[PDB]
Order: structure tokens, then C-alpha cells, then sequence
């Protein structure tokens, strides 16, 4: 989350979507909104390469506990995370996304 | 757009490069792309649409091989496919939700399969 | 499959005069009608070269031209005479359909304003009675007056299987803000490019839309909204031109929302990120559409005549051209109260009452039934 | 999001087109709104580049400026003439709103002290009513001066959302001490430093702090108490920027205690020490803070335009801004006694009465209830 001008506007999006329990949730949705998110912020200027590997996971309730994003990696450069670095971001990710969407509701209220 | 967007790479791959090895590859990646872009190699929409295809097939011909209203059992004919189309359709949106995005999108421009 | 122009009255004959202007000189062929050395599929509108014209004072100027090689005022007025030379014209439309290989519509260019306005009305209903099984699609104009255009709209409300509008109030606006005229000669101008880029996809040999069947048919949902109008930007990016076509300003007219949008790009541009366009811009929601029925946004592509830069239309069919129609109603009866049956006028008002509820009902969530 | 500014009177238009200038200049933005050559997300405040701001004799000599490319004294005077011309100046914003992709705030640059105090006092009413769910920020500025003053008061109190307040006396004295002035143009050098700086991390997106009610929500603890005043330090360690902010020989106004405190460090500063810093500011108790509600003090870091050192910026909600309202309410009543109902400067100066009460209630240990 340290791009923040991003992550703004993608919890504006998704908004409408998570709010319905899971069941109903399907990842081929929710990619044409991220890709939409990108161009809609200024991380449309970026490396086209590493804006080829960002893209969305399903955690396996509601869509607020299920969404996180992935960032895959293969190859050479695949020997610095080594598949345990991916099994901390997302242990991470999941703390700042809870501590993003308990502030954007408390501005919300305000 | 997926003939004149991946044409328009292959040809784009060829004035550029001098060497002819990259041809004989980015002709062979531009053809693979065909086949797995218009969904011909992924099997379940490719027999899931090719039900839709044949399926305009009987409808056409029953509109067209009378001029009468739909009374002489094609009423009773009519029925049988929405009960199936109306069922594949929402079939194949299950399906969808890498390259879908690109085609979902138009289908969904005004949110109707949101209330299917 | 071949398309014939039909041309009445002053305004026709004017326009689809510098319609084939415009369109002659769009491919190599010279003003006396033969193919300069200088890819483009021409049989749509020229036959071996020979435009498919049928035209009916101006004959002279017409005439007097280089292009000599290329070949009342009462409804009630119109409505006689053509009736009286009915079998004489109708020999001219014959002949050349069975010259044709395989006729597919016909195309009408006249102003609802006043010989046109008449001999119009006999022809679609006459076109329809001898040819059941043809398009008729027509270039109508807008400007005692009101009478002759109420009379029109009952015979183009139910004969004319597709329709476009051309109002000549909001066309003069668009000639003072950026042409600043203040003229006919000018404001046609707009017109020729209006109308030949109307129909650019038919012309040169493309993936689909190879018909005129092939760019009608998605539009019109139901026979009753059979009306579109136009929208045109260049006056570069496909995001710039959607933007530009749908701002007020553009379209050429004088709750309410679309039905289905068509959009022509005559450019060279990249198509990698047209879809991307359409992303950006229905996430951006920028334009309303009917929540009962399944539709979308169309867009094609062309290429300009090298024998002549990106350029961009729209074709639209939007519930708010039922207003247009309403000034005309109103004006009537504001007539009908200032002043051999006068029965005709009443039916006719009361068909196209009709057709002022099916707009205003399509906007419902729930106009079906 | 997007911000559209609003430059009323003879000072919005001034610090307004300064504020511009600064902030084209900040950006890669030549003065013939032109991008050269030569990260920073300028999409809120500029569009695509053309400035979303709303101008209302200055206007001329703005126009003969080479920044053309880049677009009586009442108070009951003010409101009228804002009455006859209500439709025509929304029309400039209904459609630069609905243009907009989506809407966040107002703006509104305009000084207290008479025609554009008058017609601000009218505008903040009827976005009230268009418009629900969109802040209102104002930058008002403050000095039959008492009148008109108050006025404005009655509906700063109730329709802008947030206020920040600049006062020319403590500006001009600033002018005579480090500036060593003995003019308009001066002094305005100061308001467009604080204005620029205090949108500073709207423009360079960082962790947090990414649109405009992230400010505010933190401040402003009620809707009632949103006044704010500002310090620049200016006129190098991070512990030595805060210490040289909470000094009172610094803010830009003429018990207590403060209710939020906000710092702005723009420089290329240390970012580890930023936390030891707040550890020690804490020990020595510069600062005295509300007793019924927790209460801290926030720094924020951003990046200067390296286009164009350590900047600093203290934005503060201290309860003696009531002095303020107090001088301005003071001095109405001496000129009451002295000289259609007059019931609208009574209902004006009840209203202010509330919110001096609301502050010096708010320094109280049962400010609840
Ligand atoms: N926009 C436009 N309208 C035209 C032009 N020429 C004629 N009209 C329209 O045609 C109407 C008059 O037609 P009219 O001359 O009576 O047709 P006629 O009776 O067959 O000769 C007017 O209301 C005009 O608006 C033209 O060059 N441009
Ligand atoms: N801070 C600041 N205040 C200004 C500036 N110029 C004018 N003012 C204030 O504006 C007031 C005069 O308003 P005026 O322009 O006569 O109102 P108008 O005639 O209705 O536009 C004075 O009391 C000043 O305090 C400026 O450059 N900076």
C-alpha cells in the first residue's frame, strides 16, 4: 500500500462489489475494475513489466475477507522470495487492508 | 480486435527486426494467440457457445419457414429453448467471473447479467 | 448487393448532389464520370463507372456543371401530382432494379418542409405496397408549415424502416459558433460530411458491416423506434474522440436516455487500446442507457481516402428526439384554434401521439408490455 | 477526485492567480498552459492542461498578463445582484462539475471586509442546496467593515464545511519586521506560500493523506468548531522545524488550549527521526491540550518540486481564535447605538454569540453536554 493515490480509488470501486457475501463473488469480475483502477490513478505511469504480474487472488463470510492481491513471481528473480516472502506480504497485506477500510469508514461517519 | 490488434503486433514485429529468426517466431507466437485468444482451445466456452451457435439455427428456421403466428405447436416449440438459452446464458456467466476481460466487459455495459 | 439514391425537392437534390460531390471525390473518379489512375469496393453506389441516382428548375444548375456527364407548396399540392405521373416514374425505379444484380434498399434524401414533403409521402407508401421486401431508410430534414411536416411523420412513422434527423436550427447554431456564416451552400456542407461518413464502412471491404442490414438491425430494438440522430467530433487519442462525441455540444439536435450508440472512426489508430476506452469511459458512467433491455456501445473502425488526421461519428438513437416532435403538436394545435373532410390531419395526429408515449414509456424500467 | 476553486472579489482573484502561479510553477507547467519538458499527480487540481478554476476590471489585467492562456460595498448590495445572475454562473459550474470526473470539494478564495463578500455569502447557501454531499473549504481572509463582516459570519458558521482563517494584520506585520516593506502584491507572496504548501500532500500521493477530508477529519472535532489558523516557520532537524512553529511570534493570527495540530515538513529531511522527535516534544509540554477528549499532534512529510532546504506548515484549531469573533462582535455594538426589519443582523450576531459559547466552553473538563 505505499502507493496510497491508488489504493484510494481502488476501495472506491470495490465499494459496491464486497459488500455481498462471497458466494456470489467471482475473480473473472474483478480484474476489468483493477485494470480500470490503474489507468484511473497515476500508477498508469509504470513499467509495463511489472504491471504484467500485479493482479487478484481469492482467499478460501464476505467480500471484504476474500479480496487480496497477489503480485506472482517466476523465474531467476523467483529465488529472492522463494514462495516464503509471498507467504508474508500476504500475511502482511492483510493488516493494512483492515487498518485502510476501518479509516475510510471513520471518514465516512465524519 | 483481437484480428487487427494481434495482426497489427505481427507486423509490427517484422519491420523491425532485421533478423528473419524472429519472424519464423513471432508469426508462430502471433498464430498460437488466435487459437487461445478466440477461446477455440479452451474447451468448456468453446462447448458451451457452440450450443448458442446451433441454437440461432432452430430459431431462425421457426420464424422463418411459416408466416403465421406461433399457434400449429411452435409455441410449444418456442418455450423449449428460452428454458435452455435463458439457462446456458446465465451458464456461461458463471464461466467468466486474463482474456475474458477484454470480451465480459461489452456484454455488461449496462449491467443486465447483474440482474440474471 | 446495391443501394439506390432517391433525391426530391430542393433540399434533396441539393445535398445528394454534393453528396456524390463528396464521394466522387472521395474515390478516383473524375467529374466526368470516368476512373482516374491515381482497394475501395464501389459497387454500393456506382454501376459500370455510373452513380445509382434517380432524380426528380435546379435540374438546370445541376446540369450546367461540370458533372453533366454523372447521369405547390401544400402536402395536398405534392400528393396530386404524383400520383397523376405515378406510373411514369415508377418505370425509372424498375428498370434500374432489375438492372441491379441483387437491390437491397433505398436510401430518400428530402426536407419534411414542399414538394418533397408530398411526393415523399406518395412514394413510401406506393414503395411499400409494390416492394414488401426492401429497407427504405431516409435523409429527412427539419426545419402552414407545421401542417406539412405533420402529414410526413404518419407515413415516416410506419414505412420508413429506419430513419435519420437533420434539424436545419441546431445545424445554422454549429454555423455560427465555428464556421460563423451570419447561407445553404455552407451549412450543406456539414451534410455531405455527415452523410458520406454515415456510411464509410459500406464502401471499403471490412470484417463486417457489409450491409446496410449489417449497421441498422442494432439499433432499432422494436419497428416503433425507428429514429436515430448524429453526432460528428472532428471540426488523438480513441478516448479523446469518445469524449468529444458525446458532449452536448456536437450532436446535432435542438427521464430521457439512449438506446444504442454506434461509433464510426475513420482514423488510423491504434486499435490495441479501444478497449480500454470503453473501460475508462463506462467506469466514468458519462452516459445513461435503458435498464430493460441488454445493449451496448458500437464501434467501428475505416480508413480515409488516401486520394484525399483522425476523424470520428456517432450514431445515436436517444429518447429525447420525442421533444422535437412535441413543438411540432403543439404548434398544430395552437393552428387547429387560428385556422374536403380535414380528417386526414386528425388521424395523423392522433398516430403520431403514439409515438410521443412509446419514447416517453421506453425510459421506464418497465415499457416492455 | 477533483477540487474546483471559486475566486471571488478583488482578493480571490489576486491570491487565487498567485496561488496559480506558484503552483504552475511547482508542476512542469509553462505560463501558455503548455507541459515541457524539463510523478507528481496533478490530475486533482489540473485538467487535461487547463486550471478548474471559476473567476467572478482585475479580469482584464489578469487577461494582459502573460498567464491569458491559462483559462458598490455592501453586504445586502453583494447578496442581490448574486440573486439576478443565479442561473448564469452555475451553468459555468453544473457543467464543470458534471464534466468532472468526480466531484470532492469547493475552494473558495474571497476576503470578509464588499461586492464579493456579499456575493460569497449567497453562493455558500445555495451549494448547501444543490449540492449535499460536497465539502465546502474556505481560504477567507479577514480585514461599515464590522457589518459586513459579521454577516459573512452567520453563514461561514453553519454552510462551509471548513475554514481557514488569514488576517492582514498579522500578515502586514509580518511585512514590517522580515519582509521590511516600509503592498498588496507583497504580502500576497505569503498567502500563496501557505495556500501552495497546504495542498502540498493532495498533489505528492504518499501512505496516507490522499484527498481533502483526510485533512480535515482529524481537526475538527465537531461540525461546529472548524476554524483553523496556520504557522510557517520560515519567514536543519525536524525537532528544530516543530519547535520553531509552536512559537506564537509565528502564526498568522493577533484559558486556552489547543484542540489538533497538523505539521506540514516539506523538506528532504530524515524520515527515521521524524518519530524520536514527537517522543521528546511530549516531555516538555509545549503545547496544552483539551482535558475532556484525547487529543495529539500529527506530522506529515512530503517532497518540495525539484523543478523549482527545509519548509515547514502548522495547521492548528486553537480555542483562542474566539478573540477574533469577539473584536468583530464588540465592535458591532458600539455602531449599533450610534447609526426593511434589520432582523437579519439581529438573527447574524445570535448566531456568532452560539459559537464564541461553543469555545469557551470547549476549554472546560465537561465540555460533554
Ligand atoms: N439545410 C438546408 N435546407 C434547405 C436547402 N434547400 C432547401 N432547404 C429546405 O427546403 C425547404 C423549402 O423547400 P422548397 O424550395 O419549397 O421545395 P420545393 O417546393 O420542391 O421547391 C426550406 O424549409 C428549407 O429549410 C439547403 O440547401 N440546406
Ligand atoms: N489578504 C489580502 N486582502 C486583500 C487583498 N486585496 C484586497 N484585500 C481585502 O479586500 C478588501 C477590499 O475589498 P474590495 O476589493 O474593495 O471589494 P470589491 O470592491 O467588492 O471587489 C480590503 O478590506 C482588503 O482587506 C490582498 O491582496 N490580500
Amino acid at each position: 500500500l505505499g502507493q496510497g493515490d491508488f489504493i484510494r480509488h481502488l476501495m472506491d470501486l470495490l465499494k459496491p462489489e464486497l459488500v455481498r457475501p462471497a458466494t456470489t463473488l467471482y475473480q473473472h469480475n474483478l480484474t476489468g475494475i483493477l485494470e480500470t483502477a490503474v489507468r484511473a490513478t497515476n500508477a498508469q505511469f509504470d513499467s509495463p513489466e511489472i504491471l504484467r504480474r500485479l493482479d487478484v487472488r481469492l482467499l478460501e463470510d464476505t467480500g471484504w475477507d476474500v479480496f487480496s492481491l497477489d503480485y506472482h513471481v517466476d523465474g531467476p528473480i523467483a529465488t529472492v522470495f522463494t514462495r516464503e516472502c509471498m507467504s508474508h506480504y500476504l500475511r502482511v497485506f492483510n493488516f493494512l487492508w483492515r487498518a485502510k477500510r476501518m479509516e475510510y469508514i471513520l471518514t465516512d461517519i465524519r | 480486435d483481437v484480428l487487427e490488434s494481434q495482426f497489427s503486433q505481427l507486423l509490427h514485429q517484422i519491420n523491425s527486426t532485421r533478423d528473419f529468426e524472429s519472424i519464423r517466431l513471432a508469426h508462430d507466437h502471433f498464430l498460437s494467440n488466435l487459437l487461445a485468444q478466440s477461446f477455440i482451445l479452451l474447451k468448456p466456452v468453446f462447448h458451451c457457445l457452440n450450443e448458442i451457435l446451433d441454437l440461432c439455427h432452430s430459431f431462425c428456421s421457426l420464424v422463418s419457414q411459416n408466416l403465421g403466428p406461433l399457434d400449429e405447436r411452435g409455441a410449444a416449440q418456442l418455450s423449449i429453448l428460452v428454458k435452455g438459452f435463458s439457462r446456458q446464458s446465465s451458464l456461461l456467466f458463471k464461466i467468466l467471473s486474463n482474456s475474458d476481460l477484454a470480451q465480459l466487459l461489452l456484454r455488461l455495459d449496462y449491467n443486465k447479467y447483474y440482474t440474471q | 448487393r446495391e443501394i439506390i439514391t432517391l433525391q426530391l425537392g430542393q433540399c434533396g437534390n441539393q445535398i445528394g448532389f454534393e453528396f456524390w460531390k463528396q464521394l466522387c471525390a472521395e474515390h478516383g473518379i473524375s467529374p466526368e464520370g470516368i476512373v482516374e489512375e491515381f482497394t475501395d469496393r464501389k459497387d454500393v453506389f456506382f454501376y459500370q463507372y455510373i452513380p445509382r441516382a434517380v432524380l426528380l428548375r435546379v435540374i438546370h444548375s445541376i446540369l450546367n456543371s461540370p458533372y453533366a456527364k454523372l447521369y405547390g407548396n401544400n402536402w395536398a399540392s405534392g400528393f396530386s401530382q404524383g400520383e397523376k405521373i405515378h406510373e411514369d416514374i415508377f418505370d425509372i425505379i424498375d428498370r434500374e432494379a432489375d438492372g441491379s444484380d441483387s437491390l437491397e434498399g433505398f436510401v430518400l434524401c428530402h426536407s419534411i418542409a414542399g414538394t418533397g414533403s408530398g411526393l415523399g409521402s406518395y412514394l413510401l407508401e406506393r414503395l411499400n405496397d409494390r416492394y414488401p421486401k426492401k429497407l427504405v431508410q431516409t435523409y429527412s430534414v427539419f426545419p402552414v408549415q407545421p401542417y406539412n411536416s405533420l402529414l410526413t411523420l404518419k407515413r415516416l412513422t410506419q414505412n420508413a424502416d429506419c430513419l435519420v434527423v437533420l434539424d436545419n436550427t441546431a445545424l445554422n447554431r454549429i454555423a455560427t459558433d465555428r464556421l460563423h456564416i451570419q447561407s445553404f451552400s455552407q451549412i450543406n456542407q456539414l451534410v455531405s460530411t455527415i452523410m458520406s461518413a454515415s456510411t464509410t464502412t459500406l464502401r471499403y471491404p471490412g470484417y463486417m458491416n457489409n450491409d446496410l442490414i449489417g449497421l441498422i438491425a442494432s439499433l432499432i430494438p422494436t419497428p416503433r423506434l425507428h429514429f436515430l440522430m448524429t453526432g460528428y467530433t472532428p471540426l488523438t487519442t480513441v478516448l479523446d474522440v469518445m469524449r468529444r462525441l458525446l458532449q452536448p455540444k456536437n450532436v446535432m439536435v435542438s427521464n430521457h436516455c439512449y438506446i444504442a450508440i454506434l461509433n464510426i472512426i475513420q482514423g488510423e489508430v491504434d486499435p490495441t487500446q479501444v478497449h480500454k476506452s470503453l473501460q475508462r469511459i463506462r467506469e466514468r458512467k458519462l452516459a445513461n442507457f435503458i435498464p430493460w433491455g441488454p445493449a451496448s456501445i458500437q464501434v467501428a473502425l475505416s480508413r480515409k481516402s488516401p486520394y484525399l488526421r483522425v476523424s470520428g461519428l456517432m450514431m445515436a438513437n436517444h429518447t429525447s428526439i420525442s421533444s422535437l416532435f412535441e413543438r411540432t403538436c403543439r404548434q398544430y394545435d395552437k393552428l387547429r384554434k387560428r385556422e374536403d373532410n380535414f380528417d386526414e390531419m386528425d388521424t395523423s395526429r392522433e398516430i403520431v401521439q403514439q409515438l410521443i408515449d412509446e419514447y416517453h414509456a421506453a425510459t421506464r424500467p418497465d415499457y416492455i408490455s
